[PDB]
RNA sequence: UAGCGCCGGCCAACUCCGUGCCAGCAGCCGCGGUAAUACGGAGGGCGCGAGCGUUACCCGGAUUCACUGGGCGUAAAGGGCGUGUAGGCGGCCUGGGGCGUCCCAUGUGAAAGACCACGGCUCAACCGUGGGGGAGCGUGGGAUACGCUCAGGCUAGACG
RNA sequence: CCUGGUCCACCCGUGACGCUGAGGCGCGAAAGCGUGGGGAGCAAACCGGAUUAGAUACCCGGGUAGUCCACGCCCUAAACGAUGCGCGCUAGGUCUCUGGGUCUCCUGGGGGCCGAAGCUAACGCGUUAAGCGCGCCGCCUGGGGAGUACGGCCGCAAGGC
């Protein structure tokens, strides 16, 4: 089991002659403050159908991030097209200082200090995306040296 | 100052009975054991779903209304934390349970937070010799928080030292029931605190 | 001209080591070897030789990947993520002692010609110069 | 007695239509045709050898995939002789990671063996005969192979990664560690395990895969004679 | 002595009644047309509390003037194009200078504030002492990679 | 006839002479204007014929200025590859224009298409970059007001900046 918290909740319509037909759209993270998060965007026609949707997908999507005393390893600034998110590490005891679209996701990630600032774009989607790319993007000490030692 | 008064509907309305009446609140009729929902005409209806700034708020709350701390107070002690160099949320429930009420509280001289305040407001309690007629008044790291000589015979005082004869006071505290003092010995943390607060909810309550 | 050198050979690594070349073949300087002197000294690149086309002496840098990864884009991550030229030709920045960069926590490195050589950011920390804050590498 | 063979007409493919990641084997051109080096083929036939014996006796199962006109039948011929599932035909849009989605075909296919030996051809009326018979040739020819083993592979056979990339795609999303054949037409990044070698020549594809039937036969112990692709050739 | 704001979302806290595109609300989105959680009242709640609100002004959010930190095909943005003055920028090896740069001890960087300890007012606000930065800028010495310039050379730029 | 640009080859000479460039100066379609000339077609305006409710329009007949020449001004444009210039790097395939070669190729310059990585809001661009860079220049900072007004400068004026 996991953590399991949503993000943003959207009602997507397309249009049918007729009425506009919807897609409810749902964005949750699986995090076990461990270490370990996954993003899932389940896109159903019904609700707790996108909200077991996009856990399913985010449980079968995960990504591991190597966290050092509750925090994160480096200062890494990275971009999802338009939508670019700084993460600088902090000194322990501060609070995941964040926007509520990554600071769940840091905090499901079992982070507990974190600077970011959500720059660009805020879109909670592609906020999202990009931070699962910084997470993925982060690297240690030890695997840094692993492949310096060559 | 106090907020006022009706401090089980703070027991609720947090879902985590923070002791704030005394033996009331141990006894079987808290008004939390018996209704865990919180106050108001919807009260215990469905949970609204808490926002992210609602659960900062909400535990921020339990921080605060533990101690009965005015948030202009709470907040002036939070800024004072924050440039007092330590792991900043373990330095600052340090320094909110070295308030002079709260360490009178947690030295038994007064079964709550209330309580000990009007102890120490109505100049009860002496800190190092004099008395100290104030609840702000911070208690640096080893110094005795005594009970002076005209309510050292205080029937309150008795009663709550009877009650707190063979009660285990902190590690970071000590007690003296024969004399009725206690050495603040250190700061204590959240390992050494049974707080139902996530300090780290209320750090990130203040970078709003 | 190579406008910055520096900023052309730089470059010329990184846009060798996305397509994943084997070598640059990056045209020859004193300050460009030295420059690669140290990253070859930090581990992010496997040295430099002195080659020849029609009369003009190169350095071929050998570079340095990763292990193949596993799921789709199975390209390994590379040692070079990231370089800078910080000290343009349009703007040259310069720092002391105080004000040398730990770039990225220390992870990445600052390359950086300080008057006692060119040296990397710990080296310019450790005997107290700074200077020509050249390229961040991470 | 390896390259002896690989030397006949199993190196040496498409002139001007090549993927030039693919370059590192490449040798020569020559009457425009990218002749393959054979070196380090037979080196790479190694490096693939070597972790098919390996995982080809550690319970794990090759899932072979070919789908041209030239790898069909010598696919269906030399799949089936290590109890190793096959996709001969048309091999669908993820028949891996919609696995358990095809699952219920293969179970379709099951219960439809049921009807044939049934007695539901004397009820179960001629108009319902003729639906789930198009139902049933319609999905063992399609899905024939893919039957074998009730689990995702260890590691698949791509007979050609470009008319493939359907496939490897999937198995590089899968961590399925693909093997596959490729001449000059493909991309060796996205493969973990290479055959450089030509694709269209019959006995290019059926001598490479029939060596690599041997390798899987005697890793599962008791050697026989391979499949003949000597049988109605030229 | 306890009040003031707020309860549609942003923003924590929701029902009833009266109203019926009216009266009104508003910071934006917008509510109001007869079931209004958006208006008026009551209940209840939330926030703060001898204060709470509003206004104006400023900074932040505003990476929305982007040095850190933006762009220019179509979104706002390539000058109609060339030649070219000022400018800005400058290939490679060598050598001095030490002008930018950097370093070192000082000289100043007043006090007050800011910061850190430690103290006095019952604590705190304040206030006292001590200590440390403190950009700069002068002075003296050192460093010479890079930027500089003078001298020497080269041929990968450019021209013939 | 005069003359510019550019490319190849040889690697012959110079020895960094380079690149960009605010203001300048020059060129700058088409329309327009001036002074003459020329006027066959076409053709704004204009006149008619239908058309239509109306038709100042499409359609048709006519028809001037203009289109044309020379000199001289104007100086805007969807002056567009809506992509400033130069240089360096980063898979390729294509036919296609030119250049060389003891030439079923291979190298140089130019004009497109399909595409690697990367980019991008996407469309798509993709060694002729909208990739990676660096230098320099111009420009943008919500739409409308408004490219208007005022002033200045230029122009014969329209009008431009
Ligand atoms: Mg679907
Ligand atoms: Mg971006
Ligand atoms: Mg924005
Ligand atoms: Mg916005
Ligand atoms: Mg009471
Ligand atoms: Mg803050
Ligand atoms: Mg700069
Ligand atoms: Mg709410
Ligand atoms: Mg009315
Ligand atoms: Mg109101
Ligand atoms: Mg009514
Ligand atoms: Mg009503
Ligand atoms: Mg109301
Ligand atoms: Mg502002
Ligand atoms: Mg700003
Ligand atoms: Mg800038
Ligand atoms: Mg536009
Ligand atoms: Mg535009
Ligand atoms: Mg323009
Ligand atoms: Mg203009
Ligand atoms: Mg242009
Ligand atoms: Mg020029
Ligand atoms: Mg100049
Ligand atoms: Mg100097
Ligand atoms: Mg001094
Ligand atoms: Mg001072
Ligand atoms: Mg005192
Ligand atoms: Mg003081
Ligand atoms: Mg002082
Ligand atoms: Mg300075
Ligand atoms: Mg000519
Ligand atoms: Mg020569
Ligand atoms: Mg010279
Ligand atoms: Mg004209
Ligand atoms: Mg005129
Ligand atoms: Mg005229
Ligand atoms: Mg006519
Ligand atoms: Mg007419
Ligand atoms: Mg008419
Ligand atoms: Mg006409
Ligand atoms: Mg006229
Ligand atoms: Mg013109
Ligand atoms: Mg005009
Ligand atoms: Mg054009
Ligand atoms: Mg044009
Ligand atoms: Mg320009
Ligand atoms: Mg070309
Ligand atoms: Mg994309
Ligand atoms: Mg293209
Ligand atoms: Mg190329
Ligand atoms: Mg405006
Ligand atoms: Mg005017
Ligand atoms: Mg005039
Ligand atoms: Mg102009
Ligand atoms: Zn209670």
């Amino acid at each position: 089991d996991f953590e399991e918290k949503m993000i943003l909740i959207r009602r997507t319509a397309r249009m049918q002659a007729g009425g506009r037909r919807f897609r409810f759209g749902a964005l949750v993270v699986v995090g076990d403050r461990q270490g370990r998060v996954g993003l899932g965007f389940g896109k159903a026609p019904e609700v707790p159908l996108a909200v077991q949707k996009a856990g399913y997908y985010a449980r079968r999507n995960m990504v591991e991030v190597p966290l050092q005393n509750g925090t994160i390893p480096h200062e890494i600034e990275v971009e999802f097209g338009a939508s670019k998110i700084v993460l600088k590490p902090a000194a322990p005891g501060t609070g995941v200082i964040a926007g509520a679209v990554p600071r769940a996701i840091l905090e499901l990630a079992g982070v507990t200090d974190i600077l970011t600032k959500e720059l660009g774009s805020r879109n909670p989607i592609n906020i999202a995306y990009a931070t699962m790319e910084a997470l993925r993007q982060l690297r240690t000490k030890a695997d840094v040296e692993r492949l310096r030692k060559g | 100052g106090r907020y006022i008064g009706p401090v089980c509907r703070l027991c609720r309305r947090e879902g985590v009975k923070l002791y704030l009446k005394g033996e009331r609140c141990y006894s079987p009729k808290c008004a939390m054991e018996r209704r865990p929902y919180p106050p108001g005409q919807h009260g215990q209806k469905r949970a609204r779903r808490p926002s992210d700034y609602a659960v900062r708020l909400r535990e921020k709350q339990k921080l605060r209304r533990i101690y009965g701390i005015s948030e202009r107070q709470f907040r002036n002690l939070f800024e004072e934390a924050s440039k007092k160099k330590g792991v900043t949320g373990s330095v600052f429930l340090g320094l909110l349970e070295s308030r002079l009420d709260n360490v009178v509280y947690r030295l038994g001289f007064a079964v709550s937070r209330r309580q000990a305040r009007q102890l120490v407001r109505h100049g009860h309690i002496t800190v190092n010799g004099r008395r100290v007629d104030l609840p702000s008044y911070r208690v640096r790291p080893g110094d005795e928080i005594a009970v002076a000589e005209k309510s050292r015979n205080l029937e309150l005082i008795r009663q709550n030292l009877e009650a707190m004869k063979g009660r285990k006071v902190g590690p970071w505290l000590s007690l003296d029931v024969e004399g009725m003092k206690g050495k603040f010995l250190r700061l204590p943390d959240r390992e050494d605190l049974a707080l139902p607060v996530n300090e780290q909810l209320v750090i990130e309550f203040y970078s709003r | 001209m190579l406008t910055d050198p520096i900023a052309d050979m730089l470059t010329r690594i990184r846009n060798a080591t996305r397509v994943y070349k084997e070598s640059t073949d990056v045209p020859a300087s004193r300050f460009k070897e030295e420059i690669l002197r140290i990253l070859a000294r930090e581990g992010f690149i496997k040295g430099y030789e002195r080659v020849d086309v029609d009369g003009k002496p190169y350095l071929r840098v050998y570079l340095k990947y990763g292990p193949r990864r596993q799921g789709p884009d199975p390209r390994p991550e590379q040692v070079i993520h990231h370089i800078r030229r910080i000290s343009k030709p349009g703007r040259r920045v310069y720092v002391g002692v105080k004000e040398i960069p730990r770039v990225r926590r220390g992870l990445g490195i600052a390359i950086l010609s300080t008057s006692k050589g060119v040296l990397t950011d710990r080296e310019a920390r450790k005997l107290g110069v700074g200077g020509e804050l050249i390229c961040e590498v991470w | 007695v390896k390259e002896l063979l690989e030397a006949g007409v199993h190196f040496g493919h498409e002139r001007k239509r090549w993927n030039p990641k693919f370059a590192r084997y490449i040798y020569a051109e020559r009457n425009g045709i990218h002749i393959i080096d054979l070196q380090k083929t037979m080196e790479e036939l190694e490096r693939t050898f070597r972790f098919i014996e390996d995982l080809a006796m550690r319970g794990g199962t090759i899932l072979f995939v070919g789908t041209k006109k030239q790898a069909q039948d010598i696919v269906r011929m030399e799949a089936e002789r290590a109890g190793m599932p096959y996709v001969n035909q048309r091999w669908l849009g993820g028949m891996l990671t919609n696995f358990k989605t095809i699952s219920q075909r293969v179970h379709r296919l099951e219960e439809l063996e049921a009807l044939f030996a049934s007695p539901e051809i004397e009820e179960r009326p001629k108009k319902e005969q003729v639906r789930l018979k198009h139902e049933l040739e319609r999905l063992q020819k399609y899905l024939s192979g893919f039957r074998l083993l009730k689990r995702l592979p260890d590691a698949i056979f791509v007979v050609d990664p470009t008319k493939e990339a359907i496939a490897v795609r999937e198995a590089r999303k899968l961590f399925i560690p693909v093997i596959a054949l490729a001449d000059t037409d493909s991309d060796p990044d996205l493969v973990d395990y290479i055959i450089p070698g030509n694709d269209d020549a019959i006995r290019s594809i059926q001598l490479i895969l029939s060596r690599a039937v041997d390798l899987i036969i005697q890793a599962r112990g008791g050697v026989v004679e391979p499949s003949p692709s000597y049988a109605l050739v030229q």
